[PDB]
DNA sequence: CGTTTTAACCGCCAAGGGGATTACTCCCTAGTCTCCAGGCA
DNA sequence: TGCCTGGAGACTAGGGAGTAATCCCCTTGGCGGTTAAAACGC
């Protein structure tokens, strides 16, 4: 039994905005701020609150671009984002 | 020993709903949030008494503050509470 | 917790110890048993490694600016990152250099062919998981076939592979076993050589490991030989480990030398003869 | 290969395409294309670093080895977007 | 006898003045100005509290999550102004879809 | 003998000493801090000031006028970045013809 | 949506390195008084 | 160009900062096992 597409988006939509939880991963994201981090100072330590920090700034700063661009794509009559429409956010943000 | 604003909140909730309780976490939240707006209150009665060369940060100084960082009601009901409560300060 | 961590003070600690835990724990050794141990034997060889790793333990240039971790997994064999193989062979094959970038497989080339000619199975145990395969792609280079087991491997296949190595005839010569896997997991009555690999800081499991190749009923003399390297972090670890053994004991290359120290008997010499011959001729 | 596994995959791949998938889901992207990846996984980079090098500055100044979480809290603050419920 | 009780405050007035004092925010306090702030900072905290608190009852819970403080912020349009540029942690984003997505 | 002269600045080292303590910043402040101080703005003034003198030789002027500043403001990417947020007065930022509405 | 794969999460092992502490020292900057020349009208 | 007040020099001291001594807890690196999550294909 298949559906047609469009439902099953919808439906994650709605699971993921009614809960709280995270949507990525601990260990890579760790991984990910350890690497960047190896560029500015070499044998740095991490506190798991720090990285869990900075895994909510992140989320938060990606669901709210993604809020913006998914905006900025209605406005163009579409319901699909592009490059563009990111690059757009940000340049209107100002934090590009 | 370590201050912080967490048995305050945990009374002013227990006087405005005395059934439900609150978290660590949404304590901790609410303390960050109390620590915040002290902090933007104070910084704002500062530069307030640096723009007109005075030292002694006083009553007019902090309603200043609010009615400039808290927007539309936010900042009205409180002042007025401020005056009231100042006026409390005064009885005793 | 004063008294007890204090080992005049461990003999009356231990003779407490000793009273106290007599009802306790029960234990007893193979000779008393059954006395069907062919040797005592026991044995560890030292190795040296490449100018190269040398240089960087020396000048630690990327090390002292993990380092243990680092320096163990240098000492172990070189070709962990994919730049090493791009620079030394960027072909990625079973070519030169193989056998000759550390000492252990320089004693592993060397020892190969009196394994081969003699029959005796070799389980060599290791700490590490990517020295595996490093010994997974030499082995194929030799063309001699082997076991390779691994923790959360896979969940059936182990005993599928434990039945094919218990064959009367199995054409198998060896099989790696990662140390802390082990768990007493095997019972390996058809071999009798052992290979000591990484370190392992615990004692307990290494002792584990090694006791593998003496269980009740083998009739073949037991050879356990541990490789460690000298003038780097291994010789340092060993002889921590051999503290420990110490404190615990209160409360718990040349042809010749390794034909004397593998043979059993002289009829070995004569069978190694060609394989002397053979490592004359290749130098 | 028998020989060996040659797993070259880098530490930026972490984030993979599900997770990125369900960020635009709870964003409230319907369809998402697929060059969105990459261009998403530049923003973050950015980002992280822009963050991590006010975090790394703060913690130096103080002389401290390890990244503590009021160090990440000032470094968000720092960028006009405090962050509630780590101090 | 505390400041506080005269007041009528459940905030501290001697916390809050010894924080304004050793702030540098100035060389010298008046004494209206510690219960002043008290004052707005308690109402602040017992309008959020309210709110979050009609919140959890909504959602049937009698303990505040993070979750309930979000949506309490969010709703409340004022609140929003001011902590627009404040995110909070294990709160996630109010439920809303465009019409053009449903 | 002034300071600023021993340490080879022109900005006046007491001048900045003086802002420091009567700004209410700290309770105490150093001696070699007002010194690195006056050379970050000396250091900063004199690029802001080689770029409008650049842009006004460009324009063929012989003077510095907020004209050039803004341009050489808007010009040189590190400023633009850091003063970003900063509005000048006799605005304007860049004359440039975009390629899509001829 | 399916089928195949595999890396993330919870659980264990070990170690050592900064982040905590407290105690002693010490010299930098806060004054206070006396000149004076760089900055202002 | 002329005038003066903010700036500078000499003396005093005490408290905040630097340095040594002490230690344990949080972190780092690794491995086992399981499985829900990630990858590839139509």
């Amino acid at each position: 039994h298949r559906y047609r597409p469009g439902t099953v988006a919808l439906r994650e939509i709605r699971r993921y905005q009614k809960s709280t939880e995270l949507l990525i991963r601990k260990l890579p994201f760790q991984r990910l701020v350890r690497e960047i981090a190896q560029d500015f100072k070499t044998d740095l330590r991490f506190q798991s609150s720090a990285v869990m920090a900075l895994q909510e700034a992140s989320e938060a700063y990606l669901v709210a671009l993604f809020e913006d661009t998914n905006l900025c794509a209605i406005h163009a009559k579409r319901v699909t984002i592009m490059p563009k429409d990111i690059q757009l956010a940000r340049r209107i943000r100002g934090e590009r | 020993r370590k201050e912080s604003y967490a048995i305050y909140v945990y009374k002013v909730l227990k006087q405005v709903h005395p059934d439900t309780g609150i978290s660590s976490k949404a304590m901790s939240i609410m303390n960050s949030f109390v620590n915040d707006v002290f902090e933007r209150i104070a910084g704002e009665a500062s530069r307030l008494a640096h723009y007109n060369k005075r030292s002694t940060i006083t009553s007019r100084e902090i309603q200043t503050a609010v009615r400039l960082l808290l927007p539309g009601e936010l900042a009205k009901h409180a002042v007025s509470e401020g005056t009231k409560a100042v006026t409390k300060y005064t009885s005793a | 917790e004063d008294w007890f961590n204090t080992p005049e003070e461990t003999l009356l600690i231990i003779r407490r110890l000793h009273k106290v835990l007599r009802p306790f724990l029960l234990r007893r050794l193979k000779k008393e048993v059954e006395k069907d141990l062919p040797d005592k034997v026991e044995k560890v060889i030292k190795c040296k490694l490449s100018g190269l790793q040398q240089q960087l333990y020396q000048q630690m240039l990327k090390h002292n600016a993990n380092k243990i971790m680092q320096l163990r997994k240098i000492c172990n064999h070189p070709f962990v990152f994919d730049e090493v193989e791009g620079v030394v062979n960027p072909s990625r094959g079973n070519s030169d250099l193989l056998f000759r970038v550390a000492g252990k497989f320089e004693l592993l080339d060397r020892v190969l062919p009196k394994f081969k000619a003699s029959g005796h199975r070799v389980l060599m145990f290791f700490q590490m998981t990517q020295v595996m395969d490093i010994m997974e792609d030499f082995l194929r280079m030799k063309d001699l076939k082997y076991m390779r087991l691994d923790g959360s491997t896979k969940t059936e296949e182990r005993t599928e592979m434990l039945n094919a190595f218990n064959a009367p005839d199995s054409d198998y010569f060896c099989f790696l076993l990662s140390t802390r896997a082990g768990g007493l997991g095997l019972n390996l009555q058809t071999a009798d050589t052992v290979i000591i690999f990484d370190t392992d800081w615990n004692p307990h499991q290494d002792l584990q490991a090694q006791d593998r190749a003496h269980r009740i009923g083998q009739k073949n003399e037991v050879r356990i030989l541990r490789l460690i390297t000298t003038d780097s972090v291994e010789e340092v670890i060993l002889e921590r480990a051999m503290q420990k053994l110490d404190i615990d004991g209160k409360v718990i290359l040349d042809d010749d030398e390794l034909n004397d120290t593998l043979a059993r008997s002289a009829d070995e010499k004569i069978l190694f003869d060609k394989i002397d011959k053979e490592r004359m001729n290749q130098e | 290969a028998k020989r060996h596994r040659k797993v070259l995959r880098d530490n930026i791949q972490g984030i993979t395409k599900p997770a990125i998938r369900r960020l635009a889901r709870r964003g409230g992207v319907k369809r998402i294309s697929g060059l969105i990846y990459e261009e998403t996984r530049g923003v973050l980079k950015v980002f992280l670093e822009n963050v991590i090098r006010d975090a790394v500055t703060y913690t130096e100044h103080a002389k401290r080895k390890t990244v503590t979480a009021m160090d990440v809290v000032y470094a968000l603050k720092r960028q006009g977007r405090t962050l509630y419920g780590f101090g | 006898k505390t400041r506080s009780s005269r007041a009528g405050l459940q905030f501290p007035v001697g916390r809050v003045h010894r924080l304004l004092r050793k702030g540098n925010y100035a060389e010298r306090v008046g004494a209206g100005a510690p219960v002043y702030l008290a004052a707005v900072l308690e109402y602040l905290t017992a309008e959020i509290l309210e709110l979050a608190g009609n919140a959890a009852r909504d959602n049937k819970k009698t303990r505040i999550i993070p979750r309930h403080l979000q949506l309490a912020v969010r709703n409340d349009e004022e609140l929003n102004k001011l902590l627009g540029r404040v995110t909070i942690a294990q709160g996630g984003v109010l439920p809303n879809i465009q019409s053009v997505l449903l």
